[PDB]
Formats: structure tokens, C-alpha cells, sequence
């Protein structure tokens, strides 16, 4: 507890690894921390058949790994949460010496900041090319925290051409872009718009494309 | 905790014969490492390969093999297709402590490769009220998927101020990017020319705007 991946720093996380790896085996089960840097990162592995566990040194005072033959689960249990510990949990399930299945990836977040709104700005074209002609317009979401936000475009009439790209990490804020492409028989003739909502906070903005 | 070396990337064509290594800079790399290769997609999905140096995980297709050459631990993908274009990775035991590599990312060209298409906008009037001004620079369409980008302001260079996103998969099976740069609302009308130069495999793609 818990995954919608937001935590307190000094609290103390708990996840499980969950899929269709199928009855039969899992002899090994590990865990593996990836994050933007350090790369991958082998925290322990378990062994349901008997208990035996293997921690890195690294991770021994901090991970806790159990499971039971009930109900095929397989726990691990995070604590003195910093914000080092931000990263995505794997897990790795498979036979002996066989990290063969890996699950869906529990993203995780320990952060003191503040939870702040987004702010949106249209993007105008002018001088400075789009190719093929046509005419490419965008907005650029800025300074909000946590993930993630939804941005859609003509009220979801409008797809191909769209282009959102990922977040860039701005101090301690989160900000991404977002292109798209119409015909000049829709701008700057008619309408094009540009939705960005923001789930933690909640925040509906829509923005109409006025030329420069 | 030694450290474990691989290849940074690698380039193939479809049916050709492709060998990844993994290096241990603490002596070399015996049947006692027990040498582990798992796969990254582009999407993200984590796939076991190898284990115990030489090892198919159950599922993994016949083209993919391990061995060892030499005083390194290898992969071998014979007969390699467009699907395999993913990043590798790479584990060695050492008595009870897994290390991981840093990875290879392997090209597969599977497509003709394409330049990238620039978009640039200059910065809004409602964030200029911020005393901010944030440029943008959209990069789609390219292949392969590597692309390292440049400012200019007033045809002299910025190497301040700048943040560009990693390369992330396109609809299409090419890659899209983006950059920003941020300065002064009064840096904003205290200049004239701004430039976001791209450059993919040689050859620099340019797009400009001036204040006017």
C-alpha cells in the first residue's frame, strides 16, 4: 500500500506482482528497480518453495519479499520511503534460474512537493517551417505535479497528426507538448482545440488556436 | 559490487547474424556467472531470454541463443527481424548479488530511413505576462531512432535553458522528440533570431524564427 503512486517520504509501500503467468511454476520470483539513470537495479529474489531469500546489500534494510502457494501472491514491502526510492517495481517470475515472465510495472512517486495545476498556452505557427505544407498547431502544459494529464484534440474528433510528446522533468514541475496537424481548410479558417486535463487536482482548460 | 559492460548499440539488417557481449571488468566471465539476457521493447514490456549462460527461457523464439566467446557472455540472433529492434540487457551473478549492464540498443533497419521533420514556435503573449518565455521545438518523423539537438540565438549558440525529451515510438514504427527553451520575457524582446537545429546521421535539419 498503496499504488496510485504518490507517497509520503518516511512512509512505507507494499506491492504485489500479479498476471497470467499461469499455475504450475514460479520456482524464483524477483524484483527489479528501473529508474531514469541508474538503470536497472536487482533489489532480491524469493523462493516460494521453501522461503529461502536473497537481498542485495543494498536493499537488506529496506525490502521485504513474501509469498504464499494460497493464492499465487508475491509481496514486496518497502519502508523509510525516500525520495530515492522513486522508481518503476518490477517483477520477474519464471523457473529455476529464469527470469522469464515480468508483470505490468508499479509506478512509484515520494515527493514533498506541493500539488500544483497545470497551465496551458496555444503554440501559433509563423515562420518557422511545417512540412508538407498543412498546418501544424500544439499547446505546452507547464509546471505540474504529479502525473499524468489527458490531452485531446476537436473534442476527439481530431485524430492523426497528434503528437504527444512525453513530460520533461523542469524543477520539481512537469511539463510536456503537444502538436497536431490540419489542412489550411480548417485553420486559421474554423476551429481547433485542445483539451488538457489534469486527474490529481482536477482541471479542464480549452484554448482556441487565434492566429499570430 | 562489480560493474558490467555492454555494447552501447548495435546495427543490423533482417536476416542477417548479430552477436551482443557483456564484458566483467572484475577478471572474466565463466559458466559460474550464470550469464542472464533480458529483453526491453520500445513500449516497455521487459521479456526474459537466457538463463544460465545458454538457456531459453520457454517461449523465446530459436533464433536467439546464448554462449560464451572467449572471457565474454553473448548473445547471438540469428536470422534477426524488425520486431528485434529493442534495447538488451544484460546480468551477471556474483556469489549471491545479480549486476545488471547498461544495456545495448539494437537497430533493425526495417524501414527506409527518413530525416525529421522541425517545427518551431516562439512563445506566447499570455506566458510573457509571467515575465517567462518558453520556445518549442517539435521533432517527428525519423529513423533510426537517435537525434541530438542545438540552439541558437541570434545565429551565436545557447547551451543554457535547454531540456529535450528522449525518443519514443511513433504510430508509424518512427520516432518523434521534442525541445524547450526557456528564457526572460525580457531576454524575449532584448533579441532577435532564435534557431533549433536537429541532427540525424550526419545531416542537420534547421528551422528558425525572428521576432518580427
Amino acid at each position: 500500500q498503496p499504488g496510485p503512486e504518490l507517497v509520503t517520504p518516511g512512509a512505507s509501500v507494499k506491492m504485489s506482482c500479479t498476471a497470467s503467468g499461469y499455475s504450475f511454476s514460479s520456482y524464483n520470483i524477483h524484483w527489479v528497480k528501473q529508474t531514469p539513470g541508474q538503470g536497472l537495479e536487482w533489489i532480491g529474489v524469493i523462493y516460494p518453495g521453501n522461503g529461502d531469500t536473497s537481498y542485495n546489500q543494498k536493499f537488506r534494510d529496506k525490502a521485504t519479499l513474501t509469498a504464499d502457494k494460497s493464492s499465487s501472491t508475491a509481496y514486496m514491502q518497502l519502508s523509510s520511503l525516500t525520495s530515492e526510492d522513486s522508481a518503476v517495481y518490477h517483477c520477474a517470475r519464471g523457473g529455476s534460474g529464469l527470469l522469464a515472465y515480468w508483470g505490468q510495472g508499479t509506478l512509484v512517486t515520494v515527493s514533498s512537493a506541493k500539488t500544483t495545476p497545470p497551465s496551458v498556452y496555444p503554440l501559433a505557427p509563423g515562420s518557422a517551417a511545417q512540412t508538407n505544407s498543412m498546418v501544424t498547431l500544439g499547446c505546452l502544459v507547464k509546471g505540474y505535479f504529479p502525473e499524468p494529464v489527458t490531452v485531446t484534440w476537436n473534442s476527439g474528433s481530431l485524430s492523426s497528426g497528434v503528437h504527444t510528446f512525453p513530460a520533461v522533468l523542469q524543477s520539481d514541475l512537469y511539463t510536456l507538448s503537444s502538436s497536431v496537424t490540419v489542412p489550411s481548410s480548417t485553420w486559421p479558417s474554423e476551429t481547433v482545440t485542445c483539451n488538457v486535463a489534469h486527474p490529481a487536482s482536477s482541471t479542464k482548460v480549452d484554448k482556441k488556436i487565434v492566429p499570430r | 559490487q562489480a560493474v558490467v559492460t555492454q555494447e552501447s548499440a548495435l546495427t543490423t539488417s533482417p536476416g542477417e547474424t548479430v552477436t551482443l557481449t557483456c564484458r566483467s571488468s572484475t577478471g572474466a566471465v565463466t559458466t559460474s556467472n550464470y550469464a542472464n539476457w533480458v529483453q526491453e521493447t520500445p513500449d516497455h514490456l521487459f521479456t526474459g531470454l537466457i538463463g544460465g549462460t545458454n538457456n531459453r527461457a520457454p517461449g523465446v523464439p530459436a533464433r536467439f541463443s546464448g554462449s560464451l566467446i572467449g572471457d565474454k557472455a553473448a548473445l547471438t540472433i540469428t536470422g534477426a527481424q524488425t520486431e528485434d529492434e529493442a534495447i538488451y540487457f544484460c546480468a551477471l551473478w556474483y556469489s549471491n548479488h545479480l549486476v545488471f549492464g547498461g544495456g545495448t540498443k539494437l537497430t533493425v533497419l526495417g524501414q527506409p530511413k527518413s530525416s525529421p521533420s522541425v517545427t518551431l514556435f516562439p512563445p506566447s503573449s499570455e506566458e510573457l505576462e509571467t515575465n517567462k518565455a518558453t520556445l518549442v521545438c517539435t521533432i517527428t518523423d525519423f529513423y533510426p531512432g537517435v537525434v541530438t539537438v542545438d540552439w541558437k540565438v541570434d545565429g551565436t549558440p545557447v547551451t543554457q535553458g535547454m531540456e529535450t525529451t528522449q525518443p519514443s515510438k511513433q504510430s508509424n514504427n518512427k520516432y518523434m522528440a521534442s525541445s524547450y527553451l526557456t528564457l526572460t520575457a525580457r531576454a524575449w524582446e532584448r533579441h532577435s533570431s532564435y534557431s533549433c537545429q536537429v541532427t540525424h546521421e550526419g545531416h542537420t535539419v534547421e528551422k528558425s524564427l525572428s521576432r518580427a
